[PDB]
């Protein structure tokens, strides 16, 4: 979950289910470190851009899916020779995919491949705007040196 | 007194006795009239829209690259584990220490110690950013520029090396384009209220730092008069 | 005028299964992110003279000079003229 | 290699009598690389066709430089026969199709790249293979500005 | 309105205005011995106030330059005064009106915006028939109200931001209380 | 408008009595009303301090609101 | 009928701050008629 | 305050909004608009019927 890429979202309590327009995803979490738990999940079902491109996808070319949230380590980061989270499940095998928001860029592009972007994105600076303007030779301005 | 007549009428002066120069001197008070409304007004046009500018440039800046050499230190910080600080690691190793302290947490917790004051400036995504400041409570935040990116990349789906899938991918998201799905979907999914057209922020109360250049032009005036007063005094002396 | 409707990128056209297929890529990746990318674009794409707003809320020039400043100095070459009939009238009664 | 003249990012300048053209300095003095280009003058082609040097500089050819640099592969660069980006037509009033523009020297073994501004899109990747893009753009409309208020 | 003194400039301004004034009446006297206190402080005070009061003026060459310039920096004042009242009383701060069905706080709820129609009426019909606002349907299920006067006494409260119902009875109830607005 | 010709001449009277302690009346009053009015008007100025004292603030009064005038009925051109 | 614009005549609300400087004048300008009045006596 | 109003106040006179415009969607023989053959932006409107 990131941005308005991918917005989680929870079950309805009625129907112990959620609504059309959104693609069931299940979240693990573990409960205990002295006795560790084997397969116990939580499901929950997520929307948002980049579901609606992989419905689109899977909708053209024929293929199944189910989606999975990650572990841990958010996007991904080579910590001391191994990677963690998504490039680190990708790359392990039993993932095999990977979407969201994930930059491309050459160190992290030399263990997976990557597709054709569908957007521009890049580096910006975001300050706050402040309650003034500029004019600091407003006075001479007007008219022209030469009258 | 034509210095002071054309000026809006100030300094007293003795008019002239005779006939032709009264006469002279009211067309000449005419064009003055006419002159002084004009530039009343134009004036007026001149501030009632004026584009703001934002004070800093970009990454390569004083401000940025010389943070304690100015006055009040200059605050801002990076979202770690990401590929924002992996990229300024490699390219500004100098200015990459400064922000060790200034580590946020998540977006949320940037943005709201970027409204209450704690920082100054936020180095992040521009798509998300974008977003992020086209819908807010209010307009306070701005994207900086016109959305001038640094480091031009996109994203992308990541598939296992050396799979069959990868060109069915590609055609198949290459296909949206063409058929215009993509549009429809960056304006269901991605657009804001605001706009960021260079609004009238309506200034107000024109402080000290507009005048500036007039009291300037007063304190040269001045010392040009000394200068001249002194030079005329000892030449009188001789 | 207007917004973008058509999103592509310039690319670098190749055959196919060519033996420059990978090089190529991984070079134009590391140009982006090294800064080497943008300091061709300050070179030969952006550089503006022309004035940007649309607007443009543009000051007075001379042109406005020539219709009043003619107006005063027409006083001054038919003044002269009245001074000649107020001295003759001054000696005519 | 093949390219094509556009204006921002091609240059075309004819060459000095004695065989190498005009050196140049940029505002800072920065001297401008060039490449030498054999192309054919006459821009319409309905008269007879005769090949002639000349010498290019422009953003598209810098940036070929330093990418063959690191690779250590010569080069030598010519124009396009008839200017046309490449479109898929059919000829003769027969089944089979094929393409007219500078698409048909990369295909036809006449080339090997295309340093030029050429989009990316469905129809055209299904036979060449494109690298990740250097320059993110779109399309607009160009129209005549108004007269200012007198 | 607006606040007749204080809108225009700040506190701080006029003091060193009123010092500067004050700054020039010194020199004035200081040329005039070199080469009348009160008489010069009348004169460099009066002329920033255009009012005609007092007959003396430098006789030497010396104020006469720097006398000159003075009168220009009272007309710029003033002039820059005029243009400030006219443009604080013209613009307007920026705020945002639904533009309609399509406007993104509509579309995509939040957890602080809410809206609701009158239960079992045909705006239900319309938005249940159709699948592009299912989105839609289910934000406004939990908040309708039973009626439509009612209704519109919640909008005065601000228990509610928007309503949607029918222009012919809404276009009424502007005019009569025009708190509200379509 | 109205409650500006009675304060006028509330402060002419007032004028007068300070003066008291050839300016007595019509002059005055003539002189503080063409002061309003961008100064247009030739005057004979009174010749004692307190009186140009007075005459000042008027002035001040004078010159704020002439300006507020020709602002405020601008807007209707812009609206 | 007032629309969204509504450019505003402006009533007596400026007047209590421009009029109470000039009418404060007065009371303050008595006052200093009697230093006047005292300091053509002593000097 | 005329001159002022003079000033600030002009027309653009409807400078296209874009590729929606009414005046491109249906053209009539008063509005010309042209691109070049055999290029990129002839494949995109040729592709689609609308
Ligand atoms: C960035 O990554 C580092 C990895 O070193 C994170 O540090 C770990 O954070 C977890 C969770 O709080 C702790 O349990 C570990 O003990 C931390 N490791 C060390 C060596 O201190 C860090 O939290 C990450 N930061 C963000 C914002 O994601
Ligand atoms: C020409 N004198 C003016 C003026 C002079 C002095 C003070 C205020 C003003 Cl408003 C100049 C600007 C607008 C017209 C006008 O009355
Ligand atoms: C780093 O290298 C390997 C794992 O990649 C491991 O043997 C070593 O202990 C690691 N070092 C630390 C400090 O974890
Ligand atoms: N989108 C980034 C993570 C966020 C950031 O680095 O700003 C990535 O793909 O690594």
């Amino acid at each position: 979950e990131e941005a308005p890429f991918v917005i989680v979202e929870s079950v309805d309590p009625l129907s112990g289910t959620c609504m059309r327009n959104t693609v069931p995803c299940q979240k693990r979490i573990i409960s205990e470190n002295k006795t560790d738990e084997e397969p116990g999940y939580i499901k929950k079902c997520c929307k948002g851009f980049c579901i609606d491109i992989l419905k689109k996808i899977s909708k053209s070319v024929k293929f199944t899916y189910d989606l999975y949230l990650v572990t841990n380590g958010k996007h991904g980061k080579k910590i001391n020779g191994t990677w963690n989270g998504m490039i680190g499940e990708v790359v392990m095998k039993r993932a095999y995919m990977a979407v969201g928001s994930l930059t491309i860029n050459e160190e992290r592009s030399e263990v997976v491949d990557f597709s054709v972007p569908f957007i521009e994105t890049g580096i910006s600076v975001m300050v706050s705007r402040s309650n003034g303007t500029v004019s600091p030779s407003a006075f001479l301005e007007p008219f022209s040196a030469d009258v | 007194l034509l210095w002071g007549l054309v000026f809006n009428n100030s300094v007293p002066v003795q008019n002239p006795k005779g006939t032709t120069s009264k006469i002279m001197v009211s067309v000449w008070a005419f064009f003055a009239v006419i002159f002084l409304a004009s530039y009343t007004a134009n004036l007026a046009a001149f501030m009632i829209q004026e584009e703001y500018v934002d004070q800093v440039s970009g990454l390569s800046d004083k401000k940025f690259q010389r943070p304690n050499d100015f006055s009040p230190p200059f605050r801002f910080g990076t979202v770690p584990n990401g590929s924002t600080e992996r990229n300024i690691r490699n390219n500004y190793a100098e200015m990459h220490a400064y922000m060790g302290k200034f580590n946020q947490r998540g977006v949320d917790d940037a943005l709201l110690s970027l409204k209450t004051g704690k920082l100054d400036a936020f180095i992040y995504d521009a798509a998300v950013l974008n977003y992020m400041a086209g819908r807010d409570e209010g307009c306070k935040l701005v994207t900086i520029g016109s959305g001038k990116v640094f480091a031009s990349t996109g994203y992308g789906i990541a598939i296992q090396k050396d799979s069959g899938w990868k060109r069915q991918v590609d055609l198949a998201i290459l296909q949206l384009f063409g058929d215009g799905e993509m549009e429809e979907l960056e304006a269901l999914w991605l657009t804001g209220i605001c706009h960021n057209e260079k609004n009238e922020v309506m200034s107000s109360q024109l402080d000290i730092d507009n005048m500036a250049g007039v009291f300037y032009m007063l304190g040269a005036a001045m010392a040009l008069s000394l200068i001249t007063f002194i030079c005329e005094h000892l030449f009188y002396w001789q | 005028t207007g917004e973008l409707f058509f999103r592509s990128g310039f690319g670098i056209g190749m055959r196919k299964d060519s033996p420059w297929k990978q090089q190529v890529s991984l070079s134009i990746l590391k140009s982006h992110e090294n800064g080497f990318m943008e300091d061709l674009d300050k070179t030969w794409v952006r550089y503006q003279e022309c004035d940007s707003r649309s607007n443009a809320p543009a000051t007075l020039t001379f042109e406005n000079m020539a219709g009043v400043f003619m107006l005063v100095a027409g006083g001054i070459v038919a003044g002269i003229f009245l001074i000649f009939i107020e001295i003759a009238y001054k000696r005519h009664k | 290699i093949v390219t094509i003249h556009q204006e921002p990012f091609v240059y075309v300048k004819p060459t000095m009598s004695d065989g190498t053209c005009k050196e140049e300095f940029t505002v800072n003095g920065d001297p401008v690389k060039k490449v030498i280009c054999t192309g054919p003058n006459d821009t319409s082609p309905g008269s007879p066709r005769h090949t002639v040097p000349q010498c290019c500089y422009g953003f598209c050819i810098d940036l070929l430089i330093k990418l063959a640099r690191t690779m250590q592969f010569t080069y030598e660069v010519h124009l396009v026969a008839d200017g046309k980006f490449g479109t898929q037509e059919r000829v003769q009033n027969s089944n089979k199709k094929e393409w007219n523009g500078m698409m048909g020297e990369l295909l036809s073994g006449q080339a090997d790249m295309i340093v030029a501004p050429l989009t990316i899109n469905n129809e055209r990747a299904q036979y060449i293979e494109f690298s990740k893009p250097f320059k993110y753009q779109g399309l607009t409309i160009l129209v005549k500005k108004e007269i200012p208020r007198s | 309105t607006l606040d007749s003194f204080m809108q225009p400039f700040q506190s701080t301004l006029w003091l060193l205005v009123g010092l500067s004034v004050h700054v020039v009446a010194v020199m004035l006297y200081l040329l005039d011995r070199f080469s009348t206190l009160s008489s010069a402080m009348w004169f460099s005070w009066g002329v920033l106030l255009n009012s005609g009061i007092g007959e003396g003026a430098p006789r030497s060459f010396s104020a006469r330059i720097l006398g000159m310039v003075w009168a220009g920096f009272a007309m710029i004042i003033v002039a820059s005064y005029t243009a400030n009242l006219a443009a604080f009383l013209v613009l307007d701060r920026p705020e945002e009106r639904i533009t309609g069905i399509n406007d993104p706080r509509l579309r995509n709820p939040s957890d602080k915006f809410i809206y609701a129609t009158v239960k079992q009426s045909s705006v239900d019909i319309y938005f249940r028939r159709q699948v592009e606002l299912s989105t839609m349907y289910r934000h406004m299920e939990k908040h309708n109200y039973e009626s439509a006067a009612e209704a519109i006494q919640a909008v005065r409260d601000n228990k509610l931001h928007a309503f949607i119902w029918d222009s012919a009875v809404l276009e009424f109830e502007a005019s009569q209380k025009c708190d509200l607005v379509t | 408008w109205v409650m500006m010709f009675v304060m006028l001449l509330i402060v002419s009277a007032v004028a007068v009595f300070v003066f008291e302690y050839s300016f007595t009346i019509g002059k005055a009053i003539w002189l503080l009303w063409g002061l309003v009015f961008n100064n247009s008007v030739p005057v004979q100025n009174p010749k004692g301090t307190t009186s140009k004292i007075m005459v000042s603030v008027w002035a001040f009064f004078a010159v704020i609101f002439l300006a507020s005038y020709t602002a405020n009925l601008a807007a209707f051109m812009i609206q």
